[PDB]
């Protein structure tokens, strides 16, 4: 995955960290189990607790929203 | 017309515009409305002869 | 070759006695203006300025 | 408390002659101004009796 999608090796060697973490474990299996919401729990929970800028797209719900209507406006600018 | 001067980055100058800083009126003090002190220049002749 | 080192000693010698300083930030700040480049268009202020 | 502006529109150029006004100018000729009458100024005032 690292040569392929160009992932940043700092994140790599955490996750090599962890994998070494639950082989030195009792077991390797129930390890990972318990230990499998590190990376969301502190990235994707935790994400833009300040925020600058960027953009947001504009969507719009349609009816009747039991067909699942979309229709896509643009962009708003964050804040 | 909108990939020109729509942008994210925003200047001072419509930051006033869309939030201005609200100045604070009401302040309260509960001390002494003065603004003048005595001081003492030389200390007093005491204790003296007479 | 003659001519030209009288005029320049005389021109550096006002430039350095006349109370005049020359800031062109003055322009800039009258102008006012927020410049981007992604405009296709030039508003004339932007055009004075460059 | 305040941390934006206040007073940069007037502080570019001549503070000694300033005045509040406003006016637009049909095709035909006709214009219409708007000059707001001042009111009173506590600070003003205030800062005279000191």
């Amino acid at each position: 995955l690292q040569q392929t999608a160009g992932l940043d090796p700092s994140l790599v060697k955490l996750g090599v960290q962890i994998c070494l973490h639950a082989a030195a474990s009792s077991s390797y299996a129930w390890f990972i189990l318990k230990t499998k919401s590190i990376f969301p729990q502190n990235t994707l929970h935790s994400m833009y607790e300040s925020l600058e800028g960027g953009y947001c797209p504009n969507l719009e719900w349609l009816e009747p929203r039991s067909d699942y209507k979309f229709m896509y406006m643009g962009v708003m600018p964050l804040s | 017309p909108i990939v020109q001067v729509s942008a994210d980055v925003e200047n001072k100058k419509t930051a006033q515009l869309l939030h201005a800083d609200t100045p604070r009126l009401v302040t309260w003090d509960a001390g002494l409305c003065t603004s003048f002190k005595i001081v003492p220049i030389v200390p007093a002749q005491v204790p003296q002869d007479v | 070759t003659v001519i030209q080192p009288v005029l320049q000693d005389i021109s550096v010698l006002l430039q350095r006695i006349s109370p005049l300083q020359i800031d062109p930030t003055i322009i800039s700040n009258t102008m006012s203006t927020v410049s981007e480049s992604t405009t296709q268009t030039l508003s004339p202020a932007s055009s004075i300025l460059g | 408390d305040l941390s934006d502006m206040l007073l940069e529109p007037l502080l570019s150029g001549d503070p000694r002659m300033t005045q509040l006004a406003i006016q637009y100018q049909q095709y035909n000729g006709r214009t219409f101004n708007i000059i707001p009458e001042m009111p009173g100024s506590v600070i003003a005032d205030c800062v005279q009796l000191t």
